[PDB]
RNA sequence: UGAGUAACGCUUGGGAGUGAGAAUCUCCCAAACCGAUUGACUAAGGUUUCCUGGACCAGGGUCGUCCUUCCAGGGUUAGUCUGGACCUAAGCUGAGGCUGAAAAGCGUAGGCGAUGGACAACAGGUUAAUAUUCCUGUACUUACAGUUAGACUGAUGGAGUGACAAAGAAGGUUUUCCACCCCCAUAAUUGGAUUUGGGGAUAAAUCAUAAGGUGGUACAAUAGGCAAAUCCGUUGUGCAUAACAUUGAGUGAUGAUGUCGAGUGAAAGUAGCGAAGGUGGUAUUAAUCAUGCUUUCAAGAAAAGCUUCUAGGGUUAAUCUAGCUGUAACCAGUACCGAGAACGAACACACGUAGUCAAGGAGAGGAUCCUAAGGUUAGCGAGUGAACUAUAGCCAAGGAACUCUGCAAAUUAACCCCGUAAGUUAGCGAGAAGGGGUGCUUAUGUAAAAGUAAGCCGCAGUGAAGAACGAGGGGGGACUGUUUAACUAAAACACAACUCUAUGCCAAACCGUAAGGUGAUGUAUAUGGGGUGACACCUGCCCAGUGCUGGAAGGU
RNA sequence: AUGAGCAGGUUGAAGGUUGAGUAACAUCAACUGGAGGACCGAACCGACUCUCGUUGAAACGAUAGCGGAUGACUUGUGAUU
């Protein structure tokens, strides 16, 4: 075999890595993959540990990451995070979210997990 | 790659087709043959 | 004349040549009159089977046949005039428009030196010699240069027609008709004298001189490539096959087909055209 | 004028939908070897009114029936669809 | 058995919903690739593959509630679109006829045969499926009858037109474009904003105008145009420089109190509602005039059709032109795909398939990169990131030591500026070789810009993407070309040129038994054939043998 | 036989005009003109090399290069051997 797919490339990792903490910044739940959550999940806490400034130039850096989602566009969703996600995580010293393991699907038998945060 | 049949229903019909095949006398001879073998498509001019 | 043509294309170099066209001819812009042409159909070297009967001949350019009037029957004793002097792609020569009195415009094969505004004349009569007129070979003088002759009295200009020849009288024969002529390439005929025939040597003398310097103008020209014998296979051809470069094998060179070909004999001795032959650019018969 | 050139009336909700309108285009299948003017006129024999225009199509044969151990050939037929003038309607 | 092994034949993430079952179905948001194309219109080709509802046996390289699969119902509307009822090219067929054991072959008059010619309709709207066809608005064409006015009409035949190559350049004309202006929304919590974003249109047709283009013109004679011609052709006369005839892009008005329209938007982004809808220039762009013009030679379809001519007719009239009233306008295709899933490749196969539309930035460009309009989720996934394989990226010192050979890979690459040798057929060599500059800002630049000066930054300034590595000597072939589809693209073949040979026309040669046909509607400055293969210089001896030509006595 | 296609950018022949020159030629300088089986190079055509593939995606192909690219060119449709 000569010719293949651009599979999983740095870029493609970081953009679903970028998309996944949207949909946990928009939602706060997800069902993927456990062995994508457990890669997430520390760019997940790095943006929630961040955002506990409300800085220009922490919104700045917040901005490398983000993506608009159906339910809050980006600038939607930075008012939404700076103004109640981040005060409800203003004492906990690290590990804002937690990942639990599902059962595997029947299509592939992969162990979903969601990645969900709380206090 | 090009293959070998490049449709054209017009240069089927001249070719292969019942008045084409009722010019000749060998045309007439096959026609003759395919009737006794009674093949329900005579010829070409059916599909 | 011919007029060189210097290519300057820096891939490889050809010294080619072509007539002038220009101090030769007349309205050097191809305007043909319409009244007598036909389309000709080129058969490219094939027959009606749909065979190939003569090799290498195909690709010519389209062309439209110029209704040259040969026979010079139907008009006689009424006078004539030269309008142009064209290019005709069908044959070597020139052609002239010419225009009779009467108003009925034709084409004929320009005798060398006429231009533009000339006057000439066809009857059966003995009339003046200068070039362009036509009369029966029993009352032209001898020596004087002759083309457009035909075999059978009433028949049209068969013999020697093309850019550049001519024949010369040579007198009657012995038995008061059948004057003798000196066709061009040495052979010497007899002709009944009362064949027509036109003065003066036909146009465009150097079409010989020309050099066609590139391969697309001679395909152009409707020649395609030949192939030699050594070329070829064993089959197909008796000169084929060898293992590189072999010369002829037989005791002479062969035609594609089993023919022997080099300096042997092909007319045939039993044409009642044999007794009026003198001499055959060799010998006698 | 024989009449065997006005085989049959479809009703589908395309045609009322154009039933709806106001010049009530009214529709037939016809015999296939038949041309609008005899559809025309066998149409004027039968109900005594002249129509507008009339337009025509036909539906080539197709496989019907799929995969089916047996499958069959569908009907070749011309449909002639006849306009009348802006007031005025008739029963069929 | 190989064996539950290779393989599953170019890509994602998430939310909500359905459902028994969800990575694979629907909706939503992103995302990534295509974007001189996976975008839109179609020819041929396929023949219902199109739309709606249902099903998930079988087919889908997995799943399936879903499918181009299966079941049920439905869908293509033409006086103007493509073809026929019109015309012919190559060619086919062919009454008689010619030829041939028979079948049959050739061929005349006729008849077919588009890939071409002539021929009247445009914009918008509408459905789930059709739309120059249906609907609204506006028109046009041809027949037929009556009526009115005028006029003598003129073919099956004649004449003109129809009617044509390639390349190239300039010009008119609107367009592109730019600038101004008009209209609409927009005023922004992250530091600073006093803006940003979008749009600025209309057809066929009728009337007037029309830059230009084409080409002597009128009169008088006619011995030619199967027959007659006032027509054409031919010949003279005066006028000639523009007159006449012909054609012509665009412009103006109506068409349009309409439609479309950025957006706004109810029950859906849908019904509805819907503002402006312009000025000037242009040293850039395309399209038309144009079947125009110039040049060159390898000298560039036919017929129908149109105009005209007399023939023939009409005269106690026909026929034609024009208007008005009225009637008619036939047959077949019209869906869909048109291709990394509907066609040709046995396939939901990386392959092949005519034409048309072809945006922005830098750009000469349809090159390249990212994108616009628009479209897709490449019909198995998830993990790990071992050996090993492929594809990329890089590698210090050395720089062909590798090796059968610098194979492969590597360097240069765009534009602008200096500079360019030997040799030569004086055309070339040659982008020879070998070097320099490009970024940004200000100023100066002119019509724009190149250019120039000053200054600033970085290791680096066509900062990425796309661009020739040369030098020297020799063999071969003169060169551009062609060749073994699917192992050999060359020194092979061809080629322009040379020579010899044959052939005087019912030509030689060739296909066929023969008619017949090519040669050739050509005539030795031509044609067929063998050999060499630009160009420059030469092509020596031998006719004993063989081949050829000639020979006239003798022998057989 | 009948149509169609060749993005774009270079080189600047013959011929002609002007002036010089010539007793007249020849020849020289400037302008015009736009030629080439010319050049560089996309679509298009072709297959010279490496790798991969050889029960392949494919009964001859893919990435990368490569040659021609106004003509002995390429291609659609129709006919014929
Ligand atoms: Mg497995
Ligand atoms: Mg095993
Ligand atoms: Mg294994
Ligand atoms: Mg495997
Ligand atoms: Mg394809
Ligand atoms: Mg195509
Ligand atoms: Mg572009
Ligand atoms: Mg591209
Ligand atoms: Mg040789």
């Amino acid at each position: 075999s000569y010719i293949n797919k651009p599979g999983k490339t740095s870029a493609w990792r970081v953009m679903t890595v970028r998309q996944q903490v949207s949909a946990v910044l928009a939602y706060g739940k997800i069902e993927t993959t456990l062995k994508k959550a457990k890669n997430t999940q520390k760019r997940l806490d790095k943006l929630i540990t961040l955002a506990k400034v409300d800085n220009f130039n922490n919104r700045r850096q917040v901005k490398k990451w983000l993506l608009n989602t159906n339910l809050f566009d980006v600038d939607q969703l930075m008012d939404h995070l700076f103004s109640k996600v981040a005060p409800k995580y203003e004492k906990t010293p690290g590990g804002y979210s937690r990942v639990l393991k599902l059962g595997p699907r029947r299509g592939d038998a992969t162990e979903m997990a969601i990645l969900q945060l709380t206090d | 790659m090009k293959r070998t049949y490049q449709p054209s229903k017009l240069k089927r019909a001249k070719t292969h087709g019942f008045l084409a095949r009722m010019a000749t006398a060998s045309g007439r001879k096959v026609l003759k043959l395919r009737r006794k073998k009674q093949r329900a498509q005579l010829t070409v001019s059916s599909e | 004349p011919i007029k060189k043509i210097i290519s300057r294309s820096n891939s490889g170099i050809h010294h080619s040549t072509v007539i002038d066209y220009k101090k030769l001819l007349t309205t050097n812009k191809n305007k043909p009159e319409k009244s007598l042409l036909v389309t000709l159909k080129k058969h490219g070297g094939r027959n009606n089977q749909g065979k190939i009967t003569v090799r290498h001949q195909g690709g010519r350019n389209k062309r439209k046949y110029r209704i040259i009037d040969f026979k010079r029957t139907h008009y006689d004793n009424i006078e004539a005039t030269v309008k142009s002097i064209e290019y005709d792609p069908n044959r070597s020569c020139f052609v002239s428009l010419i225009t009779y009195a009467n108003g009925a415009k034709s084409y004929i094969i320009s005798p060398d030196g006429i231009k533009v505004g000339d006057k000439i004349l066809a009857s059966e009569h003995p009339i003046d010699i200068k070039p362009g007129f036509s009369m029966p070979l029993a009352f032209i003088p001898e020596g004087t240069q002759v083309h457009n002759i035909e075999l059978h009295p009433k028949g049209g200009g068969q013999i020697a027609r093309s850019a550049g020849s001519y024949a010369r009288i040579l007198g009657q024969d012995e038995t008061g008709k059948y004057v003798i002529l000196q066709l061009l390439s040495g052979e010497t005929r007899k002709f009944l004298k009362e064949c027509r025939a036109t003065v003066g040597v036909v146009s465009n003398l150097d079409h010989n001189l020309v050099v066609i310097g590139k391969a697309g103008r001679n395909r152009h020209r409707g020649i395609r490539p030949t192939v030699r014998g050594s070329a070829m296979n064993p089959n197909d051809h008796p000169h084929g096959g060898g293992e590189g470069r072999s010369p002829v094998g037989r005791d002479a060179p062969r035609t594609p087909w089993g023919k022997r070909h080099m300096g042997v004999k092909t007319r045939n001795m039993k044409k009642a055209s044999t007794n009026l032959i003198i001499r055959n650019r060799k010998g006698e018969q | 004028d024989v009449t065997n050139v006005l085989l049959k009336p479809v009703l589908t909700e395309k045609v009322y939908f154009n039933q709806m309108g106001e010049t009530k285009k009214y529709v037939f299948v016809v015999n296939p070897k038949a041309s609008k003017t005899r559809v025309k006129l066998a149409f004027e024999l039968v109900y005594g009114i002249k129509p507008l225009k009339v337009n025509t199509l036909i539906r080539k044969p197709t496989t019907i029936r799929g995969g089916s151990r047996f499958p069959g050939l569908s009907k070749l037929e011309k449909l002639a669809v006849i306009t009348l003038p802006k007031g005025i309607a008739i029963s069929v």
